[PDB]
């Protein structure tokens, strides 16, 4: 009853496409989310012309929704009420300290807003109406999980940055010049796929019928979502995270001096959906890249 | 109640009893050491009000599920 | 453990002088020397070549953990000596990039062949049939396909890595690359004979132990001068399943089932990537594949979007995104 | 029809159940009470497999697929068209395999043989019962069984393996494989040795236990002896099936992660953590 | 240019013809003892017919 | 196309213009499964073939401190994903190496 | 073999052994209870 | 009623009975320990009105 | 194998031992019930 | 109580005893060395109020 | 076997050596408690 195993069938009855969970271990992991999950500030929006001096992204939400967003951002990245993490608290408009040194955390967070809008807006085929907010990666802390840096050339995480192409199986009976993939390349795909399975806490049958890994018809629909996750991470890493290299202090950078990069586990944290599917982004229109969320229209001043 | 010691050889009973008690003692200690409330090596110094207690009710949110959907 | 014959429970016996007219003879059955474990010239050479093969494998594994002897033991099942890179094809590769691999593979192969010579010569010298050398030849046939199939596809990169878990990674990846080896019919046959070998030796082992108290284990006497132990063995199976072997012919069934395991195995490997590149699709063609209801359906737009790309080279640079 | 020495052995006695009533032969076959129950279960279970093929999509032998129920039915009998038929066939199969072993015990008793053969076959029955009764029961649904179909059960084996990401890393599976492979080697050696003394090169005397003893000692460096090689074969063959049953019953009910991460305990021994 | 016929299928039937030849051979060897069978209406050989009973030449020691 | 016509008088299904007594259902085999016709039909349900690989026109060596000592292809997933012993981590890459001139 | 006198004299040590063990275990339980009650 | 002990050896029956009772007791303890309401190591100090209860008929 | 008088003597201990165990177990259930009733 | 040494052979008893205590000692040390609180090779120099403690219940 | 005289002699050492070992373990727990109490 606690050493018991929960199982979920995800394919046709005789196929053994099934997910197995230790019951005890799973309710432990679930509780460790469901208690720390942070309460949002209540909704509001009054009128008025925007007073902001140096607002470059959020200049499309009301003044209460803006202030509400800052309370959320501090709660999600830095602990609640910790506006000092990003700001010269006497001069919220400033992007530098009194010393003139840049408030690197504020410059990053401005880019993280653009990135979050880009995720929620352009990659709905992945995040759908669950969406993401700062809490998805940061979970109350400055550093997300799953940060990775340059190392070996053959490091499989570069599938999420500059590489493309993991396929190794032939779409035909006879050998051909079309597919000359090595068995070593199948080993590399296999290593990559173990990483994805662990990132979601699932097994291969969550996304494949392993009698034919290449097949989409025999695979669950989740495989299609997973593919959009790869395309999303490449955009996130190439256009937002990796180019932040000059902004960070050197203590945040890799041995090659590269900026930290994300991977599937950064959002998923070992769960099939991030935060077991907690739907927060619907509460924070500042972070939609969309004119409406699940039919609810954007407040739009 | 001595007649049991003619009904069974004391050497075999003595070994069997000691074997049983040792096995039972190990089982109970490791069941406790695995628990949250009685993981005494890490938390034995906590006061009785500070020690873990199992939930009167687990928590939930309707949109969240510990298990993925299917079938 | 306890046993259902007295024969060596207690009162085991010592020949204090030698048997062969515990202890051992020093003499000849014909021209064959009977004392030491036999080697001859081929046995001696086989040990030298095989020693250097094993020594090359071990030293490369140990170098791969930076000579650390703690990590050499701790990480041992994950260590490997690995085949050359794919781009070399059949050309000689760099020494640290598969040159030691091909060297160890060569010395191991010669060592195996010389060990077959040894067994063949010893069987002749003891005045025995060549059944055992040809049984061993069937195993060598399967082993050799781990050279010939890489040759036929044109790259030493396709060879099996020397290493405990790494060769199992290769075994899985080979099935992944060629579209599920379960649909290779010679793999299916090889399994049928592998299972049949366990069926037969369970049946035969149990049968002979079930008549051992009547001398059934003295199978050469039962073959040449049939006793009641042989008769009872024949009748048990005849009454059980309607047909029976003899004391001699059950050893032929045993011989062929074992031999056909590696023989059909070797053919299945040679066919893979040379004749058939996707065994599941070959299974569809020839009607092996059971239909399941569709788990997903793609639109025409997804059919082009979800086409992947075949895997290429790793990036040989560390790009800056400074902009 | 009878072997030319057989009639002498066809006595009454040795039956475990039913006395003299079923103690007779049908051609070569001994019947007995468990012969009757065998044919009952074989016929019923076979005809239900034919019915499963009839109501399925095809008669092609390779493609026939009688699947178990959905996991949502738990330990209940599903509707017959939805896996319930697989459950009835499973009860037939258990009845048949059990009857077959008990019938073998009657035959062995009638010939004055030991019980070794029924018990050896018990190792196969154990592995089957683990796959379709014990593991599905510990998981709480009969739908964890494998489908009855020549290739569709290989799809089940494939998918169960990849439920643990890299099933080769299962430690009991490595042992079971080692028994299966060593058994096949031992069978080839024993078969070859007996044949090579009984069938020497033309114009050579028939060989002897001494010659096979000498050759075996040259192969392994020790003398197994005639009783020992049959003990070893039985140990390897049955041990393979027992370790097979272990390796699958631990997968799911006891271990649910990938099998590679099981080996974390070896990496963390205190001598080298 | 044959669509359906391919080398793996050709190989597999080559094996089947060999294998059934082997089973015939093995059943002939199985019948060197205890055959011909006894019955009412006389002796029976089964199928295939068995190979003859086999005499074994002993080693001399004189 | 999806169902036979229904008689408005009686709610009763008409097959080939004549009524059926009972509730008509369209017969299908187990779970609606259908035998795969051929490879081409299976392939027509899949995505298009993968694109040709992107292959580098020439090879630049990484610095030696970025070269793995272990050439095994899955090692990153099968071992290093769980092994984080400090000394073993250091051994994963070749150490820095410099011509004696440059010290 | 074991006699009735042997059994009688054995039983004495067996009962003080058991009683001493139960005495120690019950003191051990009451220490545990005072430290961290399970009801 | 004592003549039952002529049908069965009490040396057997005592060992059989204690074996049965020990197994039955361990089964019931582990069944309860695995339950939610009676997981008494973690939750034993909850009062009877605070202990878990299984789901009712929801009408929903 | 028991005689009449041996069986009849043993049956006395066997009945009383059984009933004594059930009496102890009934107190255990009384305590358990007062702590956390199952109906 | 010495009559127990007629019931059992001292030479076997004392070898079994030393073997038992060696195993038990090694088990307890490695169980402690594996903990956080008593990982004494790394943290042995910490003060008693400064060494790790396992997680409490919340204030609720 | 062994005489009762030798058994009693052995018992004298055995009980002494047991109690001596338990005394040293007591000092070891005294020292361990002084350094880092577990309650
Ligand atoms: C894939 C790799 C591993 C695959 C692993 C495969 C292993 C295969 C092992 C089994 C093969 C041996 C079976 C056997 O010999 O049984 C005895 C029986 C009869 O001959 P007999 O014993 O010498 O004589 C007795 C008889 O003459 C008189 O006896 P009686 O009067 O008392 O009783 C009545 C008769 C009536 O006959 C029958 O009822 C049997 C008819 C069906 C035989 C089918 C055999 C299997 C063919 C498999 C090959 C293929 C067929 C397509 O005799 C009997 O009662 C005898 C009952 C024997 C029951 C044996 C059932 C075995 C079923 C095996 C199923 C195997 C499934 C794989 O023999 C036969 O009937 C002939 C069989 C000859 C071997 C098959 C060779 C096929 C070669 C290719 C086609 C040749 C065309 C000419
Ligand atoms: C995901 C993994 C894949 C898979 C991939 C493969 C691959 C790849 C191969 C097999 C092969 C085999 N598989 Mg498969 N296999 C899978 C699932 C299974 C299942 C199952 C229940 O699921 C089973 C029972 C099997 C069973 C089998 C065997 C029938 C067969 C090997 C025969 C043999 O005896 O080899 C063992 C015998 C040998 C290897 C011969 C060795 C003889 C030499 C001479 C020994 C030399 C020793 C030397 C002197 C000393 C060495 C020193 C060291 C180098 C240091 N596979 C799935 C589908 N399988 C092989 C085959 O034949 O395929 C057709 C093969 O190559
Ligand atoms: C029919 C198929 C099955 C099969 C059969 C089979 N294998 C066989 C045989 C047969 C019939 C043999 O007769 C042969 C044998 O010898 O058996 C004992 C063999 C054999 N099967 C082997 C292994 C094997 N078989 C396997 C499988 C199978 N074998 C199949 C299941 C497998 C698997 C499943 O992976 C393995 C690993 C070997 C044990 C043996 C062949 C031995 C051989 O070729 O050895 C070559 C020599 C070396 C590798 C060198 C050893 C070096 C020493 C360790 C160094 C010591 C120092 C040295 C002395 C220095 C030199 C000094 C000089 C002056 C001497
Ligand atoms: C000890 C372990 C090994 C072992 C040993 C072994 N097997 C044995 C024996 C022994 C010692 C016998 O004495 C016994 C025998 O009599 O052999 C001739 C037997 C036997 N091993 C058999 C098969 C077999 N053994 C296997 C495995 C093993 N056998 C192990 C490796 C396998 C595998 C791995 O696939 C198979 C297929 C039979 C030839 C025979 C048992 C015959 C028997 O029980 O007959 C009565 C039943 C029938 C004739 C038919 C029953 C039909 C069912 C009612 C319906 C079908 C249900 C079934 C589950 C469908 C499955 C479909 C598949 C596609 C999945
Ligand atoms: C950090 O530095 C930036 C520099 O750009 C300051 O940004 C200025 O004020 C913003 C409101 C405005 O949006 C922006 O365009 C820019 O005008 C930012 O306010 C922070 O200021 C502190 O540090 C400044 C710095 O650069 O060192 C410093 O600036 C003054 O001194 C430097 C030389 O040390 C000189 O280059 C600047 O021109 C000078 N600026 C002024 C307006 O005097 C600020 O000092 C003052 C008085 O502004 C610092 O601000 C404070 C309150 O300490
Ligand atoms: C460093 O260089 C390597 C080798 O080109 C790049 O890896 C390539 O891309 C991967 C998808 C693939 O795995 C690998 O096989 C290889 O094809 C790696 O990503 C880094 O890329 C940057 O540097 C590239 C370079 O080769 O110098 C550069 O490529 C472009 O510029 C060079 C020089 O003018 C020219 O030779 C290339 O043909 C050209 N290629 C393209 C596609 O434009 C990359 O620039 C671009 C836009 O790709 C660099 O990438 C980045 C983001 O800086
Ligand atoms: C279902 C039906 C049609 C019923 C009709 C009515 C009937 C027939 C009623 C009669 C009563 C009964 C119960 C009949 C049984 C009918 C059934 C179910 C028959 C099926 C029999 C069956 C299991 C056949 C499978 C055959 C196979 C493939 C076996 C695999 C193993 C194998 C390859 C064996 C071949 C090698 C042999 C012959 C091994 C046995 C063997 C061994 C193992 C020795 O060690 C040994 C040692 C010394 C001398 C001889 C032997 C010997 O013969
Ligand atoms: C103990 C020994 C027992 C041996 C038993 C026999 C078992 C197995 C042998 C199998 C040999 C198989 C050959 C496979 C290669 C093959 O078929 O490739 C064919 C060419 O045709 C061919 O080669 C034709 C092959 C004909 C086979 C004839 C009989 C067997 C000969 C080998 C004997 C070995 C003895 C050992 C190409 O096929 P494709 O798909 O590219 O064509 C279509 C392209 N669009
Ligand atoms: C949550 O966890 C789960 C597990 C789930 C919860 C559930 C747990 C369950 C079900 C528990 C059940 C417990 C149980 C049930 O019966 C427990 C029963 C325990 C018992 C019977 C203990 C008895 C101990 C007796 C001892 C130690 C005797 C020692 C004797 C000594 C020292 C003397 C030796 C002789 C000497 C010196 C000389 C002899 C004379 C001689 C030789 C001469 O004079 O010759
Ligand atoms: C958190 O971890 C978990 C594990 C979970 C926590 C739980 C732990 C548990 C359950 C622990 C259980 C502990 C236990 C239970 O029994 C512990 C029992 C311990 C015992 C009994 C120790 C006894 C030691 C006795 C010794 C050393 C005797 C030495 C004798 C000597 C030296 C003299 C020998 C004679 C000599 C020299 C002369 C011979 C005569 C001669 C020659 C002559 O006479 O000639
Ligand atoms: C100091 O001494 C030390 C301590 C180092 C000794 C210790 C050594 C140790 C610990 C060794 C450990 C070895 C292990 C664990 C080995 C594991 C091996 C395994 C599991 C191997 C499995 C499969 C390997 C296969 C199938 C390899 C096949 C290779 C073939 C067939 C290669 C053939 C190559 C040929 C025929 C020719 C090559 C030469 C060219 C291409 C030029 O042709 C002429
Ligand atoms: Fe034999």
């Amino acid at each position: 009853g606690d050493a018991a195993t929960d199982t979920v069938q995800v394919g046709y009855r005789g196929t053994a496409m099934e997910q197995n969970y230790d019951h005890g271990d799973l309710k432990t992991k679930f509780a460790q989310v469901k208690l720390p999950q942070s309460p949002p500030p209540a909704g509001e929006s009054p009128p008025g012309p925007l007073p902001w001096k140096n607002v470059q992204v959020l200049n499309d939400i009301s003044i209460a929704e803006f202030n509400r967003t800052m309370i959320a951002m501090s709660t999600w990245v830095a602990g609640t009420g910790n506006c000092a993490y990003c700001h010269n608290v006497a001069a919220f408009q400033d992007d530098t300290l009194p010393n003139g040194k840049p408030l690197y955390t504020k410059i990053v967070a401005r880019r993280m807003l653009q990135m979050t809008r880009n995720i929620n807006g352009n990659y709905s085929q992945h995040v759908k109406n669950t969406g993401v907010t700062c809490y998805t990666c940061h979970m109350g802390k400055p550093l997300p999980n799953g940060l990775w840096f340059y190392s070996s050339q053959t490091d499989y995480l570069r599938h999420y940055l500059d590489r493309d192409g993991a396929r190794v199986i032939t779409q035909g009976v006879a050998p051909s010049n079309a597919n000359r993939s090595s068995t070593k390349q199948a080993e590399w795909t296999y290593a990559l796929m173990i990483s994805q399975s662990r990132s979601l806490g699932v097994n291969c049958t969550y996304c494949h019928n392993t009698r034919q890994f290449a097949s989409w018809r025999e695979a669950p629909p989740a495989r299609v979502t997973a593919y959009h996750g790869i395309l999303m991470l490449r955009d996130v890493n190439q256009n937002y995270l990796a180019p932040l290299q000059p902004v960070y202090p050197a203590v945040r950078l890799g041995a090659m001096g590269d900026a930290p990069k994300a991977q599937c586990v950064t959002c998923h944290n070992g769960a099939y959906k991030p935060l077991y599917g907690a739907q927060m982004a619907k509460d924070f229109p500042a972070m939609w890249g969309r004119a409406d969320w699940n039919g609810v229209p954007f407040p739009g001043i | 109640m001595h007649r049991i010691w003619l009904m069974y050889d004391p050497r075999r009973v003595m070994v069997a009893l000691v074997g049983f008690l040792a096995v039972l003692a190990l089982v109970i200690h490791f069941v406790l050491l695995s628990s949250q409330r009685y993981s005494w090596i890490e938390n034995g110094t906590l006061g009785a009000d500070q020690a873990p207690v199992g939930a009167s009710a687990p928590a939930a949110a309707a949109e969240m599920s510990p298990l993925p959907p299917g079938r | 453990m306890l046993e259902y014959q007295n024969l060596f429970t207690r009162v085991q016996v010592r020949t204090v002088p030698e048997p062969g007219i515990f202890s051992y003879l020093a003499g000849k059955f014909g021209d064959a020397q009977i004392g030491p474990i036999y080697l001859g010239w081929a046995g001696v050479l086989s040990l030298i070549f095989g020693f250097i093969a094993i020594e090359i494998i071990g030293l490369n594994m140990w170098a791969s953990v930076g000579w650390d002897p703690v990590e050499f033991i701790r990480q041992l099942p994950w260590l490997a000596l690995e085949p050359p890179p794919p781009q070399y094809g059949l050309r000689v590769p760099p020494l640290n990039q598969g040159g030691w691999y091909l060297m160890a593979g060569f010395f191991l192969t010669v060592s195996i062949i010389l060990w077959w010579i040894r067994i063949y010569r010893r069987a002749r010298a003891l005045q025995m049939g060549s059944h055992l050398p040809w049984a061993f030849a069937s195993a060598i046939f399967l082993y050799s396909t781990f050279f010939f199939q890489p040759l036929l596809v044109g790259s030493w990169s396709e060879m099996v890595p020397f290493g405990i878990f790494p060769h199992l990674d290769w075994t899985s990846a080979f099935s992944i690359r060629y579209g599920n080896l379960y649909y290779n019919p010679f793999h299916a046959l090889s399994i049928a004979f592998l299972y049949g070998s366990a069926v037969l030796f369970a049946m035969h082992g149990a049968t002979i132990l079930a008549v051992a108290r009547m001398g059934g284990e003295r199978e050469i006497e039962q073959i040449t001068d049939r006793g009641t132990a042989a008769e009872r063995s024949m009748l048990f199976w005849r009454w059980c399943m309607g047909f029976n072997a003899t004391m001699e012919s059950i050893h032929r069934w045993a011989w062929w089932f074992a031999v056909l395991t590696t023989f059909t195995g070797g053919i299945g490997i040679l066919l893979t990537g040379t004749v058939v590149d996707n065994w599941y699709l070959w299974g569809v063609k020839h009607g092996l594949v059971a239909p399941y209801p569709a788990q997903n359906q793609l639109t025409p737009e997804q059919q082009d979007l979800l086409r992947g790309r075949y895997q290429g080279t790793a990036p040989d640079s560390f790009p800056s995104y400074v902009v | 029809a009878m072997l030319s020495f057989e009639k002498k052995y066809r006595v009454r006695g040795g039956t475990l159940i039913g006395g003299d009533l079923f103690d007779f032969w049908f051609g070569p076959f001994y019947v007995g009470f468990f012969g009757v129950t065998t044919i009952f279960f074989v016929t019923l279970g076979t005809l239900l497999c034919v019915w499963g093929a009839a109501m399925g999509p095809t008669w092609n032998l390779w493609q026939i697929n009688i699947a178990p129920p959905d996991l949502k039915y738990g330990l209940g009998l599903a509707p017959l068209r939805e896996g319930g038929l697989w459950q009835i066939i499973t009860l037939c199969a258990l009845g048949a395999f059990g009857s077959w072993a008990l019938r073998q015990a009657e035959i062995a008793r009638k010939l004055g043989m030991g019980m070794h053969i029924p018990w050896a076959y018990g190792g196969a029955i154990l592995a089957y019962t683990t796959l379709v009764v014990i593991r599905p029961f510990l998981l709480g649904a009969w739908g964890h069984g494998f489908p009855y179909g020549i290739f569709s059960h290989l799809d089940w084996v494939s998918n169960v393996g990849y439920q643990y990401l890299h099933f080769h890393y299962n430690p009991a599976h490595m042992i079971a494989v080692t028994f299966f492979f060593t058994n096949c080697l031992a069978l080839a050696m024993h078969g070859s040795l007996i044949l090579s003394v009984t069938n020497p090169p033309k114009g050579t005397p028939t060989g002897t236990s001494e010659q096979e003893n000498v050759f075996f000692r040259d192969l392994l460096g020790y003398s197994i002896g005639a009783i020992g090689i049959h003990r070893l074969g039985l140990f390897l063959a049955v041990g393979a099936a027992v370790w097979s049953a272990i390796c699958i019953v631990i997968s799911g009910p006891f271990w649910t992660q990938g099998w590679p991460e099981w080996w974390n305990w070896w990496l963390n021994l205190p001598i080298w953590k | 240019m044959m669509e359906y016929i391919d080398g793996a299928q050709i190989a597999l039937y080559a094996f089947w013809l060999f294998f059934f030849g082997l089973i015939i051979y093995l059943r002939r060897e199985d019948k060197r003892e205890g055959y011909p069978l006894e019955s009412p209406q006389g002796p029976r050989d089964g199928w295939p017919k068995g190979a003859p009973k086999k005499t074994y030449v002993h080693r001399d020691h004189g | 196309p999806t169902a036979w016509p229904v008689d408005p008088t009686t709610g009763q299904t008409l097959i080939n213009g004549r009524p059926v007594v009972g509730r008509v259902f369209i017969m299908r085999k187990t779970d609606g499964t259908v035998k795969y016709p051929n490879v081409a039909d299976v392939v027509a349900h899949e995505a298009l073939a993968p694109l040709p690989p992107v292959v580098g026109s020439s090879y630049q060596q990484a610095p030696i401190t970025n070269q793995r000592r272990m050439r095994g292809i899955m090692i990153q997933s099968t071992l290093w994903d769980m092994d984080r012993k400090r000394s073993a981590t250091r051994q994963r890459y070749y150490p820095a190496s410099t011509p004696a001139n440059q010290l | 073999g074991m006699t009735e006198e042997e059994a009688r004299r054995f039983h004495g040590y067996m009962v003080t052994g058991t009683l001493g063990y139960v005495v120690v275990a019950s003191v051990a339980h009451f220490l545990a209870w005072s430290w961290r009650p399970w009801f």
